[PDB]
């Protein structure tokens, strides 16, 4: 429950206001105005986050080539008659 | 209207005697007698327009197909759709009947090295056809190329084929209808754009030694797994090999992983030819500039006997014309595919 936090802030960190627009380009077809954190309260709020809930961002972090991202998110999952030719 | 295990297959009074065939990457396929033409044809049923990246995946398929004339490339032969564009709520593409896949082939046989020789030429010869028209084929696979028993090879489904730029940004498309990336170049995984052709070489590598030994290359489960198994084979990149990696953040990566040896490949597939590994050797190098290219491995010593350049046709309709920048409203996909369609209907 709590260490779902601790790897939320993990993932904050790791995310520059510039990685943040090619994080939120990843998620097309799925409102502009967010800001880092604001993201993944926007995605649990919207049920594709939760602390057994990583699907979406575990896409997330593929597409906009992040392994440094996915790699926290799975290390913190796992501890929680052929005729012949001529 | 004629139906073939509960799904609606309306292929008009030409075409009858529906037998389901399989479950394909746009829907249900069929064969069917074609009455005019007096052989069975195969039917690809495409249906619901109401999703914008399945728009698109229609027309690229269609679009690029339609303007194609090539050996090794299958051809549509009709397109059936309603008269008017509000009726319009699927599309039948109809063409030649293959009898079996690559996947199947190697599934059940093992093949002789005379018989990969000819597939690979095929394989290469109908591609430095689709690269000299400016197009990426983007889903070279076992799968994606269709024999009968003659050996007569057609690459197939181009829903996934892109123009050529390297200036284009990655979208996640690519991933949206292909989850599985042992055929997937490096560079595609971790780059975010600069796709060039070599990428559709890098999967034909993948080919080939699938076709050597029947068990796929770089059978990775996941996304870090698939780039783990590659360097599992290649060796960890050189210092000039990180350097094709613009994403940063996966350079890093990559530098954070332990170091992996090279496994000579003459160790991986003990008796195959050493004519086919060293063009293999190519066409797998991590580095998508040192890669070879299509028309260099033609002229590669393995393939001697069936080089023939006066035999291997470029493309004369080349996709200059359309950078074809689609990824725009839905709405707009559906009538230029109503567009497309359109010169096979009884006008
Ligand atoms: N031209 C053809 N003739 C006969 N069968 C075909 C033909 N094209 C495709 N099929 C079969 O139809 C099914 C799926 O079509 P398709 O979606 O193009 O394959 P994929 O899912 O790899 O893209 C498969 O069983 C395939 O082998």
């Amino acid at each position: 429950m709590a260490e779902y936090g601790t790897l939320l802030q993990d993932l904050t960190n790791n995310i520059t206001l510039e990685d943040l627009e090619q994080l939120k380009s990843a998620c097309k077809e799925d409102e502009e105005i967010t800001t880092g954190s604001a993201w993944f309260s926007f995605l649990e709020s919207h049920n594709k986050l939760d602390k057994d809930n990583l699907s979406y961002i575990e896409h997330i972090f593929e597409i906009s080539r992040r392994p440094d991202l996915l790699t926290m998110v799975v290390d913190y999952r796992t501890r929680v008659k052929l005729a012949p030719p001529p | 209207p004629e139906m073939v295990r509960g799904q609606v297959f309306d292929v008009g009074p030409r075409y009858t005697n529906l037998s389901y065939i399989g479950e394909g990457a746009y829907g249900m396929v069929c064969s069917a007698y074609d009455n005019v033409n007096k052989v069975r044809v195969a039917i690809k049923k495409i249906s619901p327009f109401e999703h914008q990246t399945y728009c698109q995946r229609t027309l690229r398929e269609i679009k690029i197909l339609l303007r194609f004339r090539h050996e090794n490339i299958i051809g549509i032969n009709d397109i059936i759709r309603a008269p008017t564009i509000e009726q319009m709520k699927d599309v039948y593409i109809v063409q030649d009947l293959m009898e079996t896949d690559l996947y199947k082939l190697l599934k059940t046989q093992h093949l002789s090295n005379d018989h990969i020789c000819y597939f690979l030429y095929q394989i290469l010869r109908g591609l430095k056809y689709i690269h000299s028209a400016n197009v990426l084929h983007r889903d070279l696979k076992p799968s994606n190329l269709l024999l009968n028993t003659t050996c007569d090879l057609k690459i197939c489904d181009f829903g996934l084929a892109r123009v050529a730029d390297p200036d284009h940004d990655h979208t996640g498309f690519l991933e949206e209808y292909v989850a599985t990336r042992w055929y997937r170049a490096p560079e595609i995984m971790l780059n975010s754009k600069g796709y060039t052709k070599s990428i559709d070489i890098w999967s034909v590598g993948c080919i080939l030694a699938e076709m050597l030994s029947n068990r796929p290359i770089f059978p990775g489960k996941h996304y870090l797994d698939q780039l783990n198994h590659i360097l599992g084979i290649l060796g960890s990149p050189s210092q000039e090999d990180l350097n094709c990696i613009i994403n940063l953040k996966a350079r890093n990566y990559l530098l954070s992983l332990p170091h992996k040896n090279k496994v000579p490949w003459n160790r991986l597939f003990p008796n195959a030819d050493s004519k086919a590994l060293d063009l293999l050797d190519k066409m797998l190098t991590f580095n998508p500039h040192k890669r070879i290219e299509v028309e260099q491995a033609l002229a590669h010593p393995y393939l001697e006997q069936y080089y023939d350049p006066s035999d291997e046709p470029i493309a004369e309709a080349p996709f200059k014309f359309d950078m074809e920048l689609d990824d725009l409203p839905k709405e707009k996909l559906k009538e230029l595919i109503f567009e497309e369609t359109a010169r096979f209907q009884p006008g």
